[PDB]
């Protein structure tokens, strides 16, 4: 294959780079303090598993996806649902709530994202568009904005979409196994994406091809997200531990993994600052992380089954943990 | 294997200036984090 | 349903050991 | 206060409407039967036993690898276990997913039903010597009927020492780590979709019973 | 990164025996089941041994019981296969293959498509 | 009853007292005076004459012998025999309780207060642990379930019969601890018919309990409708059907100081069969289960199998019947073994499907993780 004497450059390439490591760096900041959060609301109502949801750009409504067949869009300021969906197939895996907020989209395992309109002159709500050319169940579907939605599927490909004509624009390949998550960079030039080979992809939008490609953790990855400032992410598997990798640098830089932690992080988002990094857990918990010293400081322990999905408001001012007992509480 | 060769051209930052950075962008906005420091009651519309 | 057998057969016994008590006023003074 | 009132009464009005269709959805969706029909190595059908109503979702569009999206899974009553017991070496293959099922994490609460299909071709299988049971299980050669349960009329011992083998095969590994409510059912099945929804609406109704008695701790 | 280098085979006249070594590095070996998984020529994969963490319930498919011994060294992060009275149905390219997740005891690895944490694959043979 | 008799026939009976005052001269000119001693009717009787004094029938231990004779001798200005007593005393005494019923009194009332004292600390740790038990199982998120509500709401129906009885014990004998104030008897009756109330709000509610589950099992899926509705209406409604048209024939028929002395069977069968059908019912439910109890058990498992089929039909009769101590005038030792039941029934429910169930095992161990 003639690929060792590439092996071994990006391997030195890395290692001229890892002087003064992060946690050496910051052994002199302080620490946080334990974060008290509570329960402020529990947005019950959801009949199956939650099994993902998404922030509004208004931090106000949030939509949430459950195995019943229903898209609720919850007010989390009132606890009321706004709008109820009924959806097409029961096995739905992610959704996605336009950044402009006139759109919502979910799709999972029948193969096909759906658009849903919710500023439909006709209160009733209804298909825009019915996008499909995946193979491999839906993992999760972000929006660009009212015309580009960029999905990833099992069939180890992302897809960037336009919503009007419902054809592939550009198609991601490069991945080896089922791709899991998806996170938009702030600049929505770029974005990551972690999949079953304990590698994340970074790719760029307009090309189609991997700009590069980090593998520190060792088994699949369910869950990635973006650092606010665009050039770093985290990455959650089921490692049990989270690594926060780095783009300027292209190599990991902490370790978030305590000992007792036997089970694999589902979910993963930091805060407005980056300063905290909410993980969701498999044993029903989602430990914050202080993602500058990886010294956990504190513990979300309100649901009885594990956490599917775990958002972050836009401002920064609550944090939703979704799971699979029907039950979405809104932290703070 | 054309990714591949597209990872090495681009170049690579030292770790010490790059955890600086992440750490200087931390608390350039750590005031305006309302989850890191409490937020009083007044001005928080989950309670 | 013994319950109920008891406490009626605990007043009625508590009944007439009252009649005992109110006889005593009668033939003492 | 009061203009705040009406848009969030307008709120109400529709809260109110939504949490009346979820009252309609709640005890349809509580009232059907969710399935899930794989084998060995159309999306959904629909059938009814007794006005049952049964939800047999029929994966086969998706990826050979399925340790992601088999946790979709974990809330079905029961997970339907087709094989193809006339085998190169399916059989193998069938047995080790069926190992990955019950010992998963998620699926250790939800029960498997089996169903060894390709019952009389095992019967030409275990004479011609293309793929001879002994061949990739040669502790079927010592091995004989185990019990005196009657077999179906009209076979030779031979045969019915042989789908039988394949039973107690799954039975090893289903009764070896019991923790949790899973419990196997097999069958012994030649045709699927002629008499056989019987023999799921009958052990469909076993699933649910032993899921109440064991929320009042009697099982 | 998780790599899988595999040693041993080659040519073996049949009724011999081989050894093979699955040098893992990449991971904590010690917590991951561990199989081998082979791929006759013209063939389907087809799993053929497991191991535990320690090494407690060893199983082998029945066509090669009693002939292949398995064993690892969670200190030199090492797996061993040594083939016994070889056949010349045993001529397969033979893959060390991890599970897919830590301190369980369910793997899905059998699949014919690229596992991500399989071994490149070494060839052993049967000669007249 | 016997104080309901007497205190009328004191006045009626002792009107003939007043009686003897007409016939009689009046007694200071030699003779025995007739004082008003509500015991002594002696007439008129030559001085130094030890008069044979008859007894009136009118006290009610006199039913078996109506009659006696003890001689009542005075002296020169009516001076009858008198020492710790003010009132000039007669001399007769035979006509007190028997010698042979003696042995009744002063001896038994331990024997009740033996059986007094068993059910009401067992009553008091039924509610101990019940109250704690809506702060455990409602008190907490598992509280929409409808199995959980009936099990709730049949905590509540335990706790709505021992606060009950405990009250209606306290009340009784501060009574009997001028006839007695009238405040205490209307006081009495609604708390009777409060008690009566709990009864049948308890063996009804197991009725509930029994069709709850024999629906859920005969079923083939989850319950579209949770039929909430008609539990709380055949429930709590059942018992307003009975002890409503029970107290309003009491108070009108056959009212006396209070109602829990039963003298008519008449209106008292009309409180049992809520009870008795509620049990006659819930052991036709009984016998289904263990029906079906033995047949998920002898296939399809690795049992054992002897000792499962009794660790749970142990657990369903609290749910159930006591019927098997009901075709065992009650025997002290019989009663004594069934209020001992009877009382601790309220607690071991509280026991068994609120603590021992492993569904709140696992939840007060993750909310002590915490606190």
């Amino acid at each position: 294959q003639e690929a060792e004497q590439l092996k071994n450059q990006i391997r030195d390439a890395r290692k001229a780079c890892a002087d003064a490591t992060l946690s050496q760096i910051t052994n002199n900041i302080d620490p946080v303090g334990r974060i008290q959060m509570r329960t402020r609301r529990t947005l019950r109502g959801h009949l199956a598993k939650i099994y993902a949801m998404h922030w509004g750009t208004d931090s106000r409504l949030l939509v949430s996806a459950s195995q019943d067949g229903k898209l609720i869009i919850w007010d989390s300021y009132t606890t009321n649902k706004v709008h109820a969906i009924p959806l097409r197939s029961s096995w739905v895996m992610t959704c996605a709530y336009a950044p402009s907020g006139n759109y919502v989209a979910c799709g999972g395992l029948d193969n096909i994202c759906s658009i849903y309109n919710l500023k439909t002159r006709e209160g009733n709500v209804r298909v825009s568009r019915e996008l499909a050319g995946h193979t491999g169940y839906l993992s999760c579907c972000r929006f660009l904005d009212d015309n580009q939605i960029v999905t990833s599927s099992g069939d180890t490909t992302c897809a960037l979409w336009d919503i009007e004509t419902g054809q592939q624009t550009t198609t991601f390949t490069g991945h080896t196994g089922d791709v899991m998550s998806l996170s938009l960079a702030p600049d929505t030039r770029l974005f990551v994406s972690g999949a079953c080979d304990a590698s994340a992809k970074l790719w760029d939008v307009r090309e189609g091809m991997c700009r590069q490609t980090f593998t520190g953790h060792e088994s699949d990855i369910n869950a990635i997200c973006f650092f606010p400032n665009g050039n770093a992410f985290a990455t959650g598997s089921d490692d049990a531990t989270c690594r926060l990798f780095d783009l300027r640098a292209d190599q990991e830089l902490m370790t978030y993994s305590h000992d007792n932690i036997i089970c694999g992080i589902t979910s993963v988002s930091f805060s407005k600052s980056g300063r905290l990094l909410l993980a969701g857990y498999d044993d029903f918990n989602c430990n914050v992380w202080d993602a500058l010293k990886a010294d956990r400081a504190g513990v979300l322990a309100g649901h009885d089954n594990r956490v599917s999905c775990l958002g972050v408001t836009d401002d920064g001012m609550a944090v939703a943990t979704g799971s699979w007992d029907s039950f979405l509480k809104i932290w703070n | 294997v054309e990714q591949l060769k597209m990872e090495a051209n681009i170049d690579r930052i030292k770790v010490s200036k790059a955890a600086a950075d992440l750490m200087a962008y931390c608390e350039a906005h750590a005031k305006e984090d309302p989850l890191l420091t409490p937020v009083p009651a007044s001005e928080n519309p989950f309670r | 349903h013994s319950q109920g057998t008891f406490t009626s057969d605990y007043s009625k016994y508590l009944d007439e050991q009252a009649a005992k008590e109110f006889i005593a006023w009668l033939m003492n003074t | 206060t009061e203009d705040q009132r009406n848009e969030e009464k307008a709120q109400r009005e529709a809260n109110k409407k939504i949490e009346k269709q979820l009252q309609k959805d709640k005890q349809v969706y509580r009232a059907t039967h969710r399935l899930l029909l794989l084998g060995a190595g159309i999306f959904e059908t629909k059938f009814q036993v007794d006005k049952v109503n049964f939800h047999m979702f029929d994966v086969g569009a998706q990826r050979d690898e399925r340790r992601k999206w088999i946790q979709c899974f974990n809330d079905v009553t029961a997970i339907i276990f087709v094989v193809a017991s006339s085998s190169t070496n399916r059989l193998q293959a069938a047995l080790k997913l069926f190992d990955s099922i019950w010992n998963n994490k998620w699926l250790r609460d939800t029960s498997v039903i089996l169903f060894l299909n390709k019952q009389d071709l095992l019967a030409e299988k275990v004479l011609a010597g293309k793929s001879k049971i002994e061949d990739y299980f040669p502790e079927f050669a010592r091995y004989t009927t185990p019990e005196d349960a009657t077999p179906e009329p009209g076979e030779d011992p031979r045969v019915t020492r042989a789908k039988y083998f394949i039973r107690d095969e799954f039975l090893r590994i289903s009764t070896a780590s019991g923790d949790g409510r899973h419990y196997c059912y097999p069958h012994f099945t030649c045709a699927v979709d002629t008499e056989n929804i019987r023999r799921v609406f009958n052990d469909c109704r076993d699933i649910i019973q032993r899921m109440h008695l064991r929320q009042y701790e009697l099982l | 990164q998780v790599q899988l280098q595999e040693s041993g085979g080659g040519l073996v006249q049949p009724g011999g025996s081989l050894r093979l070594s699955c040098a893992a590095s990449g991971f904590t070996f010690s917590n991951y089941k561990m199989n081998w998984v082979r791929q006759a020529p013209g063939k389907g994969l087809e799993w053929v041994s497991d191991i535990s963490q320690s090494g407690a319930s060893i199983s082998y498919t029945g066509s090669v019981k009693g002939r292949f011994t398995i064993s690892r060294d969670n200190a030199k992060n090492t797996l061993y296969l040594q083939m016994n009275s070889l056949k010349p149905e045993d001529t397969a390219v033979y893959y060390c293959a991890r599970c897919p997740a830590p301190f369980t005891r369910d793997c899905f690895d059998v699949t014919s498509t690229t596992y991500a944490y399989r071994g490149q694959g070494t060839q052993v043979t049967v000669s007249s | 009853q016997v104080m309901d008799f007497l205190f009328e026939k004191w006045k009626l009976y002792g009107d003939q007292c007043h009686h003897n005052l007409s016939l009689l001269p009046p007694p200071t000119e030699l003779v025995c005076n007739r004082t008003f001693d509500k015991y002594s009717c002696w007439p008129d009787t030559p001085a130094n004459t030890t008069a044979n004094i008859s007894c009136p029938w009118y006290l009610p231990w006199h039913h078996k012998v109506q009659h006696r004779f003890v001689f009542k001798r005075c002296g020169p200005d009516g001076q009858w025999v008198r020492g710790p007593r003010g009132q000039p005393w007669r001399d007769a005494s035979q006509c007190q309780m028997d010698g042979e019923e003696i042995e009744v009194q002063k001896e038994v009332a331990k024997m009740y207060s033996s059986f007094q004292v068993m059910y009401t600390v067992g009553y008091s740790l039924s509610l101990g642990a019940l109250l704690l038990a809506l702060a455990i199982l409602g008190g907490l998120s598992k509280l929409h379930c409808t199995r959980n509500a009936i099990h709730a709401n049949l905590f509540a129906s335990f706790v709505l019969k021992a606060s009950s009885v405990l009250v209606i014990d306290g009340l009784l004998r501060t009574r009997y601890s001028t006839w007695l104030s009238d405040g205490a008897v209307a006081g009495c009756r609604v708390a009777a018919v409060f008690m009566q109330y709990g009864i049948v709000a308890n063996y009804c509610w197991l009725l509930v309990e029994g069709l709850y589950l024999h629906n859920l099992l005969g079923l083939a899926t989850l319950p579209e409708r949770s039929f909430f509705s008609l539990y709380l209406g055949i429930g709590w409604g059942a018992p307003m059907l009975f002890v409503v048209p029970w107290a309003v024939v009491k108070c009108l028929f056959e009212n006396v100081q209070c109602w829990t002395s039963n003298d008519n069977m008449g209106f008292w069968w009309i409180l049992r069969f809520p009870v008795f059908l509620a049990i006659l019912i819930n052991f036709f439910i009984f016998v289904r289960i263990v029906q079906l109890l033995v047949a998920k058990l002898r296939a399809r498992q690795m049992h054992y199998k002897f000792r499962l089929a009794k660790s749970t039909l142990t657990l369903i009769p609290l749910l159930g019947v006591h019927e098997v101590v009901f075709a065992f005038t009650l025997r002290s030792a019989k009663l004594f073994f069934d209020l001992f039941l009877s009382s601790f029934q309220g607690l071991l429910v509280a026991v068994l499907y609120c603590f021992l169930n492993k569904e709140v095992q696992s939840e007060l161990r993750r909310r002590w993780h915490r606190w």
